[PDB]
RNA sequence: GAAGAUGAUCAGAUACCGUCGUAGUCUUAACCAUAAACUAUGCCGACUAGGGAUCGGUUGUUGUUCUUUUAUUGACGCAAUCGGCACCUUACGAGAAAUCAAAGUCUUUGGGUUCUGGGGGGAGUAUGGUCGCAAGGCUGAAACUUAAAGGAAUUGACGGAAG
RNA sequence: UACAACAUGUU
């Protein structure tokens, strides 16, 4: 949110579901935010480097996360040969 | 869905059913009846004259107990009967 | 992204090949079809053993990648669980919950028992309704333990296995705290052994 | 009332001004 | 006094989270109304209604009084709160409790252009709670609150100055209209407009990059 | 209100039933709604088995086995509590007692 | 009848928890040890929580009985809680020689590139 | 039976939109859908859409990128001169700011902000934010 | 078994209960056209979430029973589909709620179309028309009157309701 | 077996 002279005047800009592109509301207390540890490659996590994934309440109550994520994290590198896109 | 026509060809449908539907509110079928100028005992006017018939005190409904001066009046323009009430304390007593 | 190193090694093959984790339920969900093998004769449906074990790997990370490790809350109602959570919060220093889960332990905050986790992990999504109920209330991330039949509703990752075995439920928690022992780097390396013993984690008979 | 007798006894109202309406054409 | 007994307020005490918009980015409850009044001290309350219900017993009726109150900083932050009490003047601090609690970020816009501060809201929103439904609509630069009572009270404790309002329903159900037209105005950070299409990265919780002053 | 879906009957998929006249009271009741009951009873009351197997003249002959069905009307159900009132939540409940 | 109230049920708990060694299955020397213990302000209700106690502790004796946890129980629950057998369940010593394991899994198996022996 | 086809397809598309999926299939196809689905594609709302051949009416589906809070036919398709596009919008379309009213115009489909660029106005189709 | 006759109960019962019993109940040929004629939910079309059954048709298939022990047997058992009568869970979403897979996709309001309602009464009355042998059906006002009537749910109280 | 009803108006 702009003005004539280019400064942002918006208050916060919210984040956004990662499955479905929805804005995650202040009280969408339903709402997680996974953090999965990057490994280096002796087999180790490393300290404080993680890759995050938003989730609102509505694909968590439609029983659709653990599909949501199967399909990030396996884009993201973090997975194989799990999440199949032909069904 | 919504039970009413669509169609950009349907605007006699759409006016003659709201002129059906109209009947049923109380204040436009008054003024297309004209049941004033037929009915009330006015004949459409704010106010009428009359002539005293005689004195009649009315039981007030419950739950009040009282008897409301009124009087019984004939009217000059149609000759009809109306009953009037007499409003304030001892005003009865200035008509006869 | 990950090494060639975890590749279901073919002991952990022997481990859950052994404790019977396959062994789906006989009646499964859409949200499980990615996860059955095939069907079979008797009726149950097998569990992919690689998804499972991938799916450890990317738990195990997620609980890696916590601070404090009390912040990491273990679970079961079930009377096959409360062995298993005891044993990881032991040798992962998180907390554990056993027996009963008294309603508003998340969610009411001047209880004496009051706990905020950062993240749930159960043994049964159905048995253990309520906490991940109120996990729902207070933003927690759940990590469960999910069978064939076992409902998926607010759930962010889901280890397929069989969570009505014994020995299945013991093995699945005991390989979770591993992972996350090599990970955090109390054990050496995936060659080098635990001095915990595989039959530990299982819960005994109250009678002998 | 049980409006069933109620439209009952307007039933044999309505009988009986037919009968008298008939007495005169 | 006050002693922290949940994390993000012990945060908030200690210094290390200072603004309410770094506890809405990542949904954080908020159970204790003094992380409220530390992160947003000028606040300005409002009571809207004072009814009472009754209970029926065997010896008599049981008289509860029912409190409404509007909390509002007029800078893009308003809260709700009802609560019943035996007397009013509980029922109304508990009210004004239960309303910082709820306290939640509005989206200001602009009608049509863009000079100055935003002054109306971005977009039309509608909000519903039993048979009511207030709608909230842009309105251009100039025009006041145009609202009954207790809805323009709302506005101008959220900081609006340009809207139009449209109710339907029972709206003399004045804790049905208030809570329709909280759900409206609170829906303009719902909304996705493309001036939002731009992905930002997803940050870190202060409670995870203070999660050690957080544990006690 | 509507009380229950079934609108206490069994008539989803036609129009109408024949009636069935009660056991007490000869009430004309549909077939889908009377209450209806099947009961096995021993022939001979169990306190007169053995006097009777005395007296009998066979030996190892089986004693006949009462068959009826029995139906009621709603309320001749209610008042030989054949039937209880439930609660609303236990309304819904088809399976038999146990 | 004679029914304990919360009271005495909840200080013949406490009494159990933090002196179990020195109470005793008797009733008079209960009388006496609860009266160095606690300090009820009455003769009855000192009689009544030592007597309910000694009824307590006649009913530990064959068991542990759950609700009381004197630091005595927990080092047994938790000695026998460390029991590792020296012989294991999930090495394929106790099955002869083969993953006693139907064909379907024996073609998921082979089906994850595995040699398996089965 | 089926009275707009494009009625059907935008129904689907925002129903799939609401229940979270990334992709929709629309039966039957047409000009007239391919061209509001071009409409709602250079402005973004949808991703990629695909059409398959079945020889008989062709079908569509589309990649949904979450974008869109609603697309929707205004049935029947109103004429609207050319300073009669303002109540349409201010009726439709949540603010002065965003949103596109999709009109058929002798000069082909588009919006109304193109529509005022070219002066040309027509019959209303649609509607899309 | 309406009506009627008659015995009881009863303060009275021209009621409930008991005994008869005329129309009627049945059929043929014609009338009548109304029911809580109800799912109190118009019809056509599209889409939106999980599950287990069942009826009809078709398609692939056994450690089973029957012909024969063997087929082109029949029944049964296991998976897919099309159509149905329904049911179960949840609450997406809806609703004033009861509740609803439609009563959802409706202030983010527009797929096509027919009918109906506009506070309560007076009143489905009067009148004209029309159909009917009649009983009655269909169409169908106004004067006048009135501040509520009504829906769903809560707490209590009460029941010749249950535990 | 039998069991009918409880004057008006409020605070
Ligand atoms: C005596 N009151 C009447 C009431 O009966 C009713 O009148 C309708 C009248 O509106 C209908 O007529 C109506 O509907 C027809 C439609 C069927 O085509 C239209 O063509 C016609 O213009 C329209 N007036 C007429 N066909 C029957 C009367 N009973 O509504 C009007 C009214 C004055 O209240
Ligand atoms: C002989 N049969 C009668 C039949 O004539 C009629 O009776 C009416 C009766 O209803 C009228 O009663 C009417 O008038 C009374 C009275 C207090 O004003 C009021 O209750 C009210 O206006 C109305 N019920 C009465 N005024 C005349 C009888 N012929 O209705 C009752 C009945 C038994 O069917
Ligand atoms: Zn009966």
């Amino acid at each position: 949110m702009e003005n004539d002279k280019g400064q942002l005047v918006e208050l916060y800009v919210p984040r956004k579901c990662s499955a479905t592109n929805r804005i995650i509301k202040a009280k969408d207390h339903a709402s997680v935010q996974i953090s999965i540890a990057k490994v280096d490659e002796d087999g180790r996590a490393i300290a404080g480097e993680n890759i995050t994934y938003a989730l609102s309440g509505y694909v968590r109550g439609r029983g659709e996360a653990d599909d949501s994520l199967n399909r990030l994290a396996q884009q993201d590198g973090l997975l194989k040969n799990v999440w199949s896109y032909s069904r | 869905g919504k039970g009413k026509p669509r169609g950009l060809n349907s605007a006699r449908k759409l006016r003659v059913h709201r002129r059906n539907n109209r009947w049923a509110d109380q204040a436009y079928k008054a003024r297309l009846l004209g049941t004033a100028f037929k009915s009330s005992p006015f004949g459409g006017s704010s106010h009428a004259k009359g002539i005293v018939l005689e004195k009649i005190g009315i039981e007030s409904k419950q739950p009040n107990s009282a008897i409301r001066k009124c009087v019984r009046v004939q009217l000059i323009k149609n000759g009809k009967k109306v009953t009037a009430f007499v409003p304030n304390d001892g005003c009865l007593n200035f008509v006869d | 992204s990950l090494p060639a190193s975890f590749d279901l090694t073919p002991e952990d093959a022997k481990l859950l090949l052994a404790a019977n984790v396959h062994l789906g339920a006989k009646n499964v969900q859409v949200h499980n079809k990615p996860y059955v093998y095939k069907t079979r004769p008797d009726g149950m449906n097998i569990i992919n053993i690689g998804k499972t074990w991938e799916k450890i790997v990317l738990a195990a990370r997620i609980i890696a990648a916590v601070p404090n490790a009390s912040d990491v809350a273990v679970c079961s109602s079930r009377t096959f669980g409360q062995r298993a959570v005891l044993k990881f919060a032991a040798h992962t220093g998180a907390t554990a919950i056993a027996g009963r889960f008294t309603p508003g332990n998340f969610t009411n905050y001047i209880t004496r028992s009051f706990k905020e986790p950062r993240l749930v992990v159960v043994t049964d999504p159905r048995t253990d309704a309520q906490a991940i109920k109120e996990s729902s209330y207070v933003n927690i991330p759940v990590i469960a333990l999910t069978d064939m039949d076992s409902p998926s509703e607010y759930v962010d990752v889901a280890i397929p296995c069989n969570n009505k075995g014994k020995h299945s439920i013991g093995l699945i928690w005991w390989l979770l705290a591993r992972e996350v022992l090599r990970l955090r780097g109390i054990i050496p390396d995936r060659t080098t052994e635990w001095s915990v013993m595989p039959d530990l984690y299982f819960y005994r008979d109250p009678e002998e | 009332m049980r409006d069933k007798w109620r439209k009952k006894r307007v039933r044999r109202l309505k009988r009986k001004r037919r009968k008298v309406r008939a007495r005169s054409k | 006094g006050w002693t922290p007994v949940t994390k993000l307020g012990r945060l908030v005490k200690a210094g290390k989270i200072t603004s309410v918009e770094q506890i809405y980015l990542h949904s954080l409850p908020v159970k204790e109304y003094q992380i409220i009044d530390l992160l947003l001290p000028d606040l300005k309350d409002d009571v809207m209604k004072i009814r009472s219900v009754q209970k029926q017993t065997r010896a008599g009726q049981r008289t509860r009084m029912k409190a409404v109150v509007v909390i509002g900083d007029s800078n893009g932050h308003v809260g709700l709160g009802i609560k019943t009490a035996k007397e009013v003047a509980s029922a109304i601090k508990a009210a004004i409790v239960i309303a910082k609690l709820s306290i939640i970020p509005i989206r200001r816009g602009y009608w049509g252009s863009n000079l100055g501060q935003p002054h109306s809201l971005p977009c039309k929103v509608t909000g519903k709670c039993g048979s009511v439904a207030v709608r909230l609509i842009p309105a251009p630069r100039g025009k006041g609150i145009v609202a009954s009572p207790v809805v323009k009270r709302l506005m101008q404790l959220a900081g609006v100055e340009d809207v139009y309002t449209s109710s339907s329903g029972s709206t003399r159900t004045t804790e049905n209209t208030l809570k329709a037209a909280f759900a409206a105005i609170g829906n303009t950070y719902s909304f996705l407009t493309p001036n939002l299409w731009a992905e930002t990265p997803l940050a870190a919780s202060p409670l995870e990059v203070y999660a050690e002053e957080a544990a006690a | 209100p509507k009380k229950r879906a079934s609108n206490g009957r069994n008539k989803k998929g036609r129009g109408h039933v024949k009636p069935v006249r009660c056991l007490n009271c000869a009430r004309c009741v549909p077939k889908d709604k009377a209450i209806k009951r099947v009961t096995i009873r021993n022939m001979v009351e169990a306190a007169a088995v053995r006097d009777l197997s005395e007296a009998s003249v066979y030996a190892e002959y089986a004693l006949p086995k009462l068959y009826n069905k029995l139906h009621y009307c709603v309320s001749c159900a209610i008042h030989a509590r054949i039937v209880r009132v439930r609660s609303r939540t236990d309304r819904k409940i088809r399976t038999p007692p146990q | 009848g004679r029914v304990r109230t919360k009271t005495v049920k909840r200080a013949s708990k406490v009494l159990i928890e933090r002196f179990y060694p020195k109470l005793t299955l008797d009733f008079e020397t209960n009388k006496r040890l609860t009266s160095e213990i606690a300090v009820i302000q009455s003769k009855r209700l000192r009689n009544k929580i030592a007597g309910y106690t000694t009824h307590l502790m006649k009913r530990i004796q064959k068991g542990p009985v759950r609700g009381i946890s004197f630091k005595l129980q927990e080092e047994e629950r938790e000695r026998k809680d460390q029991y590792v057998p020296e012989v294991s369940a999930l090495d394929l010593s106790h099955t002869n020689g083969q993953l006693e394991i139907d064909a379907d899994t024996a073609d998921l198996v082979k089906s994850l590139g595995f040699k398996i022996p089965v | 039976t089926r009275t707009s086809v494009l009625a059907d397809a935008l129904n689907a598309i925002n129903n799939a939109e609401k229940t979270g999926k990334r992709q929709v299939l629309i039966r039957p196809s047409s000009k007239v859908i391919i061209k509001f689905l071009t409409v709602m594609q250079k402005h973004g709302y949808i991703g990629e859409f695909e059409y398959i051949d079945d020889h008989r009416s062709g079908k569509i589906v589309v990649q949904l990128n979450g974008r869109l809070n609603k697309c929707g036919v205004i049935q029947p398709r109103f004429n609207v001169k050319i300073n009669d596009i303002e109540r349409w919008t201010d009726n439709l379309l949540p603010a002065r700011q965003f949103g596109y009213v999709i009109l058929t115009t002798s000069a082909g489909i588009m919006d109304h902000e193109e529509a005022r660029r070219k002066h040309v106005s027509g019959k209303i189709l649609g509607f899309v934010y």
